[PDB]
């Protein structure tokens, strides 16, 4: 399928540049009717930032014209986004998207990438158990900024029952979450239960097994 | 963000209609498509609706919309547990760039279900670390509303503790919910019993969890 990728999230210091790219599998960039960009801030709704079509004419949101490129990279199949000066009213999750013909309904989306603009430094979580005819189990994400943290049981094999909290900002600055299961209590003898931690901020990621 | 209007949510029982409302102005709705996207938690928009009333690929028939005068409509017939998503109205605007409704919650009507409740200790590697987390978890209830009333030695906690609230279950319709009560791991040895007691509709009386550190 045609597939879209942002570039991994972060934090991004205020006044710094914020640069993402978006690779393209599935389709040439130079063939693409547009490509473009929209941000979601936490808890709102979506906002268009820009586009740039086949001819390489850009079209940005009036309101941040003054600070955003849009750009394509033909030899790496991809387009990218600089927004300049930022401050914290930038954090968002950020999508490409894309038409690749004109007579197409639907665009193509990425995943969203979310960027926190913040004086604060990236720091990595720790990892603990929460452990257990039913039982719950989980997984304490602790002391980490910024968001996100992704969390799995038993590397995807594991999904029913999973709930995966929103993370809580502590009043230190840091987040933490958790992810909880409710299995069988037969299978804590037999089932090993491992939740995998990925903070991508960080390049944190950790398989913790969660034991009776 | 936003430009356009519609309401922050609709709520109905499965198999039910719902309708959601965008409303513009003469320059953007008045004389520009309309399109709806349903968000997912988690996921990006997907397009419902283009061209104010025409469905892509992939769409079922219990979606449809309607643009009448500066207002559009999305109707949503057959509801299932899977329509549980935030919606968007999108159009174009005086200078034909795209601009947004703010979003609508969608939320499903089901039959009240307690919270089956668990609590648990801190783990033995967080006190080696110095602090102490203990955290209570409200399984798959309904309605939304619940109470959460922490006690540790009998002393009822107020602000150091911090909820969050999982997203509607896209199978059952339910909520959990997760509580983090925190403590210096010396305040943690200086109490024994730790105790997390839930408040719901669908509970004739509070329910207590509880444990006593070390035992
Ligand atoms: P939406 O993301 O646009 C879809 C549907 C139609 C119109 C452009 C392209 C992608 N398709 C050809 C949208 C439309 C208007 C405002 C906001 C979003
Ligand atoms: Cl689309």
């Amino acid at each position: 399928q045609v597939q879209l990728q942002e570039s991994g999230p972060g934090l991004v210091k205020p006044s710094e540049t914020l640069s993402l790219t978006c690779a393209v599998s599935g389709y040439s960039i130079s063939s693409g009717y547009y490509w473009g960009w929209i941000r979601q801030p936490p808890g709102k709704g979506l906002e268009w930032i820009g586009s740039i079509y086949h001819s390489g004419s850009t079209y940005y949101n009036p309101s941040l014209k003054s600070r955003v490129t849009i750009s394509v990279d033909t030899s790496k199949n991809q387009f990218s986004l600089k927004l300049s000066s930022v401050t914290a009213a930038d954090t968002a999750v950020y999508y490409c998207a894309g038409l690749t013909q004109s007579s197409h309904n639907d665009a193509n989306w990425g995943q969203g990438t979310l960027t926190t603009v913040s004086s604060a430094s990236t720091k990595g979580p720790s990892v603990f158990p929460l452990a257990p005819g039913t039982a719950a189990l989980g997984c304490l994400v602790k002391d980490y900024f910024p968001e996100p943290v992704t969390v799995s049981w038993n590397s995807g094999a594991l999904t029913s029952g999973v709930h995966t909290f929103p993370a809580v900002l502590q009043s230190s600055g840091l987040y933490s979450l958790s992810s909880v299961v409710t299995v069988p209590s037969s299978s804590l003898g037999t089932q090993t239960y491992i939740c995998n931690v990925n903070h991508k901020p960080s390049n944190t990621k950790v398989d913790k097994k969660v034991e009776p | 963000q936003s430009v356009l209007t519609q309401p922050p949510s609709v709520s109905a029982a499965p198999g039910q209609k719902v309708t959601i409302s965008c409303s513009g102005s003469s320059s953007n709705i008045g004389n520009n498509y309309v399109s709806w996207y349903q968000q997912l938690p988690g996921t990006a928009p997907k397009l419902l609706i283009y061209d104010n009333n025409k469905r892509p690929s992939g769409i079922p028939d219990r979606f449809s919309g309607s643009k009448s005068g500066t207002s559009a409509t999305l109707g949503i017939t057959g509801l299932q547990t899977g329509d549980e998503a935030d919606y968007y109205c999108g159009t174009w605007d005086s200078s034909l760039n795209p601009v947004f409704g703010g979003g609508t919650k969608l939320e499903i009507k089901r039959t009240v279900a307690a919270p089956s409740v668990f609590i648990f200790p801190p783990s033995d590697e967080q006190l080696k670390s110095g602090t102490a987390s203990v955290v209570c978890l409200l399984n798959n209830f309904y309605p939304r509303e619940a109470k959460v009333q922490w006690k540790v030695d009998n002393a009822l906690q107020s602000g150091n503790s911090q909820e969050s609230v999982t997203e509607q279950d896209s199978k059952d319709s339910t909520y959990s919910l997760s509580s983090t009560l925190t403590l210096s791991k010396a305040d943690y040895e200086k109490h024994k019993v730790y105790a997390c007691e839930v408040t719901h509709q669908g509970l004739s009386s509070p329910v207590t969890k509880s444990f006593n550190r070390g035992e």
